[PDB]
């Protein structure tokens, strides 16, 4: 109790909260701060220095900076994946059977039903790349949930977590290829990929350094990366070859046939009436993905809920209809 | 409508304005009234009023059932004697009736322990059976023998909906909540209206709950009058202990009528359709006999190339690898891979002979004794192999056989209930060698000869090893493997006072204490009986570092059903016990994400003995993510037990006591390297 209770010296008033760089093999790490202070003291208790992942902060002292203790980083990690299993199975959507069987044949053989994949002795760990004229994740989400039923998934949407803070650089690329490292057995899924789209000299040396660490130069096969965009021509021609040397498929134009499957998914547990009809609601749309029409389903359930009935009737559902032809012309 | 006109006639307290007053009240009754019935006040004074009396109980039993009341609703029905699809009964019986019988069954069945609530509870049994709203009346008619007559009273045509629901959650809290004597009015019962019912494997797993020997004989006489075969002989002899089995094959030797049920009685017709079917259907890769039989060395790496060697029992081809690799091997590991050719022989009984007879009498003892532990393991009811161990039996210091006394007795444990085993056991026991596995494979051997007794036995043969466990305080290893049998002969019961018994004639020093907490361990296989959760709670915090093991490791047998209470803060405390408690008590079971979770903060620690002991349970729990924890040990160690284990865990990955008897034996590979001399030869595995 009382070794316990006797350090507090070092982490009593002279205390500071330092940024570490790298831990060194010969017990004194490396620290630094806002000038950049380099001070290497031999280790103390209450450290891990294995879980710690140097490069980010710790706590320094305004002693000689003998490492007291630690503090954990980045709670905005939490926002970047799921780790839940959505029931949502490559057979509960039709029409695009084949542009689905595409990409479950083409991750789901890696580290899955391993005799048609050891056995030949290619290993093309680098997976497809996507990019869905819809998007806001319903397709892609959509396409990549396949892999979401009995596996570990990661999921990154949007580069604005590299635009929203100053130019650190590819170290959360290099974030993500360590829980990768230690999550081998999971599916990179990159979505929203705007980084060139949306200072602007930085973006492309990220962008091709996230291209460098993501071609794997000093990995074996770990893991199949899965990106998806919006726009084709936004990406580079030099972000192809690296990136994409698997496979790449085109989705078709979702305009009544398509819409009319989403519908009848979005439609399928629902209850709605007789007089409920298909061709006004998949001809009033135009170019619309599945997150208004969930949208409407879901106030569209509530509204309709409100009279406490689960029938949805079809002036309520054109009633709720009408968001959906004012926010695409809004 | 409003109380003007019917409001000044409950007052009078005269006989005609009843008799035709409460009629009305009967006519309105259809949906009580139009309000609360705030008429309490005013009906007080009927309330000592009295023609139509049983009127004038029916509605005041109807009102005080109506506002509040606990204790006098039922009196005005218990003297009224009831004489005088609709909202009216549905109303005042259903959930009147429903709340009104249950409380006055649990009053009079928590304060008096005559007929009148009996003919009470058959008229709401019969008029629920009218309503046939299943699990409601009968979850509240649970408490109050009268439920065979309710059931054999109620199981006429409904068969699905009260089997497979009143028998499901009523099985379920009825060995949650329900005490031991109901439930085995549950399964009596169940044994009548079930066997009167079709579904005969339930009623055989009411013979594995029973252990009766005439369940088996109508279920044999009827499954055998009722014409697959082979199936039902496999989970026939899965689903059988080790007491039916032997008197399953003696009542059958005693009829002989057809002998196919002494065919599918041993272990012969268990084994021959799967072997053949699982070689044809399935084809195991050859790079884990390659891979994880190249990266071994060190001669311990070897060894588990010598168990992933005997997880083969398709391809025979690391079996049949040349010779002298047994010849290169040392003692731990002559007697291990002397048991892999064992292991790699479950089938092929007369091959059994000529495989083995090339080791069988030759220069090196331990080759033969493990030779000898090979011919036991291999067969279970052939009997003809423990000839010559048996024979000799004489050294009285060493000479072959306390080592084939190892194999022989220990394979014969596994392959074993005659008395003369034990007879020819007494000089085994009697004997005391230094030597610790003799005494283990002794009180393992005829504990597990005595699992499922009929309550267990308390003769010379536990007193005798427990006279001769208590002759000398050495080695307490012998102390820690000598309840082992004690408890598998304990096995079987949980209100027995036998384990009280111990505390009488065993409670010492904290060894025989601990020898106490043992039986306490193996005697509480499992009922609700939370007193002993409580009292695991406030024993938690002994001194003694082992009893909390064993005492609190004690978890994973107790309430191995309800698992979802199993998860507690085991892992949030400071002792490595602890974390070794809960690392043991996950289990072997389907291993979803929350228990891989556990294994992902247990799995990183710095103990040799808790990382050496985390992929037992890891693999185990675990028979896509396979492969991942495997890399994750490679990324640890990459000491000696970490790498051999992990390929032992690469033979891991790819409610009898057969499959719970190896593990807790098991629970002693914190001591030297002759424990995992018995680490090779578990049967628990599938």
């Amino acid at each position: 109790e009382e070794e316990r209770s006797k350090v507090d010296d070092l982490r009593g008033t002279p205390m500071s909260v330092g940024t570490l760089e790298e831990i060194i093999d010969d017990n004194h790490a490396i620290v630094s701060t806002s000038v950049g202070s380099e001070h290497y003291v031999s280790i103390l208790s209450f450290v891990d220095k294995d879980l710690l992942e140097p490069g980010c902060s710790v706590l320094l002292n305004h002693k000689v900076h003998a490492v007291i203790g630690v503090l954990m980083d980045d709670p905005l990690v939490t926002v970047m994946k799921v780790e839940k299993a959505p029931q949502e199975t490559y057979a509960d959507i039709g029409g695009l059977d084949n542009q689905i069987q595409e990409i479950k044949e083409s991750v789901e053989l890696p580290l899955t039903h391993p005799e048609y994949y050891e056995e030949m002795g290619i290993k093309p760990p680098k997976g497809v790349i996507l990019y869905g004229p819809p998007g806001t994740g319903k397709t892609l989400l959509a396409k990549a949930v396949a892999n979401q039923t009995s596996a570990t998934f990661l999921r990154v949407v949007g580069s604005e977590l590299i635009q929203k803070y100053l130019g650190d650089g590819p170290k959360l690329v290099r974030e993500l290829f360590r829980v990768a490292e230690e999550h081998a057995p999971s599916i990179v899924f990159i979505d929203e990929i705007d980084a060139i789209g949306t200072g602007e000299r930085e973006i492309q040396r990220t962008m091709l350094e996230l291209l460098n660490q993501l071609d794997g130069f000093d990995s074996r096969g770990d893991v199949k990366v899965i990106m998806a965009t919006n726009r084709i021509e936004t990406l580079d021609p030099a972000l192809i070859r690296p990136g994409r040397i698997d496979r790449k498929i085109e989705f078709p134009l979702p305009d009544e046939k398509t819409k009319k499957r989403i519908f009848q998914i979005h439609t399928s547990r629902m209850t709605l009436a007789d007089d409920v009809t298909l061709d006004d609601l998949i001809m009033a749309k135009d170019d619309l993905s599945g997150a208004d029409i969930k949208a409407i389903c879901t106030e569209a359930g509530l509204m309709a809920l409100r009279e406490r009935r689960m029938k949805v009737t079809n002036e309520d559902f054109k009633k709720s209809k009408e968001n959906v032809l004012y926010k695409k012309q809004e | 409508r409003d109380k003007a006109p019917v409001q000044p006639q409950q007052s009078p307290a005269a006989a005609p304005g009843g008799t035709d007053e409460k009629p009305s009240g009967k006519e309105r009754r259809d949906a009580g009234d139009k309000d609360k019935e705030q008429e309490l006040s005013e009906e007080d004074k009927q309330l000592q009023d009295e023609l139509y009396r049983p009127a004038l109980e029916e509605l005041r039993r109807q009102i005080r059932s109506s506002t509040t009341s606990m204790t006098s609703v039922p009196k005005p029905l218990k003297f009224l004697r009831p004489h005088y699809n609709k909202r009216f009964a549905a109303d005042i019986i259903s959930v009147l009736a429903m709340t009104m019988s249950g409380e006055r069954e649990c009053l009079k069945y928590r304060l008096v322990g005559a007929g009148e609530v009996a003919k009470e509870w058959q008229e709401l049994d019969d008029a629920e059976k009218v309503q046939r709203e299943p699990l409601l009346t009968l979850v509240k008619e649970i408490v109050p023998l009268l439920m065979e007559i309710e059931q054999v009273d109620m199981l006429e045509k409904d068969i699905d909906e009260n089997a497979y629901a009143k028998v499901c959650l009523y099985l379920t809290s009825c060995v949650n909540y329900v005490p031991e004597p109901e439930n085995s009015a549950l399964l009596r019962c169940a044994l009548g209206v079930f066997r009167k019912f079709s579904r005969f494997p339930e009623a055989l797993r009411l013979a594995l709950m029973l252990n009766d020997m005439e369940l088996v004989e109508d279920i044999f006489t009827s499954c055998k009058d009722v014409v697959m075969l082979g199936r039902h002989g496999v989970f026939l002899e899965l689903s059988e202990d080790v007491e039916e089995y032997e008197d399953l094959t003696e009542i059958m030797s005693n009829v002989q009528l057809n002998s196919n049920f002494l065919a599918l009685a041993r272990e012969l017709d268990i084994m021959e359709p799967k072997v053949p079917d699982d070689i044809y259907k399935t084809h195991l890769e050859n790079n884990r006999f390659g891979g994880s039989g190249s990266q071994v060395d060190s001669a311990r790496m070897n060894l588990a190339s010598s168990f992933v060697n005997g997880f083969v029992n398709q391809d025979k081809l690391l079996t049949d690898d040349g010779n002298k690799w047994l010849y290169k091997n040392k003692d731990h590991g002559m007697l291990s891979a002397a048991a892999s050719l064992g292991m790699i022989l479950l089938w092929d009984v007369d091959g059994g002979l000529t495989q083995i007879d090339k080791y069988l009498y030759s220069s090196e003892d331990y080759i033969k004794s493990g030779a000898l532990l090979a011919c036991g393991i291999v067969n279970s009811g052939v009997r003809n192999e423990c000839d010559p161990a048996l024979a000799l039996l004489s050294d009285y210091v060493l000479h072959n056989s306390n080592t084939m006394r190892l194999g022989s007795i220990f394979g014969l444990g596994l392959a074993y209930n005659r008395e003369d085993v034990l007879t020819l056991l007494l000089p085994v026991m009697g004997d005391s060698k230094s030597s610790m596995e003799v005494a283990g494979v002794t009180a393992l051997a005829c504990g597990m000869i005595a699992v499922g007794s009929c309550n267990g036995d308390v003769t010379s043969t536990i007193l005798q090893t427990i006279m001769e466990k208590s002759e000398t305080e050495l080695k307490d290893t012998y102390a820690r493997w000598l309840p082992l049998g004690l408890g598998l002969n304990h096995l079987g019961k949980g209100e027995a006072i036998e384990a009280i018994l111990a505390a009488l004639e065993v409670v010492s020093e904290p060894f025989r204490s601990f020898a106490n907490t043992l039986v306490d361990v193996c005697a509480y296989a499992g009922s609700g009986n939370v007193l002993k959760v409580q009292q695991l709670l406030h024993i938690c915090s002994e001194h003694f570092d082992s009893k909390e093991k064993e005492e609190d490791k004690d978890k994973k047998e107790k309430k191995d059903k309800d698992k979802k209470e199993a998860p507690a803060d085991m892992g949030a405390h400071q002792g490595v016990a602890v974390l070794g408690i809960a690392l043991i008590a996950m289990g072997e079971e389907i291993g979803a994400e929350m228990a891989l979770r556990t294994f992902g903060h247990l799995l990183r620690y710095g103990e040799p003995t808790l990382r050496r002991a985390v992929p037992l349970a890891l693999a185990l729990i675990s028979v896509s993510h396979d492969a991942d924890p495997e890399v994750s040990y490679n990324s640890i160690f990459a000491a000696r037990l970490a790498a051999m284990l992990r390929q032992l865990a690469q033979y891991h990955a790819k409610k009898g006591t057969l499959t719970l008897c190896p593990y807790h034996s098991d629970r002693q590979l914190m001591s030297q390297v002759a424990v995992a001399g018995l680490l090779t030869v578990l049967v628990s595995f599938l």
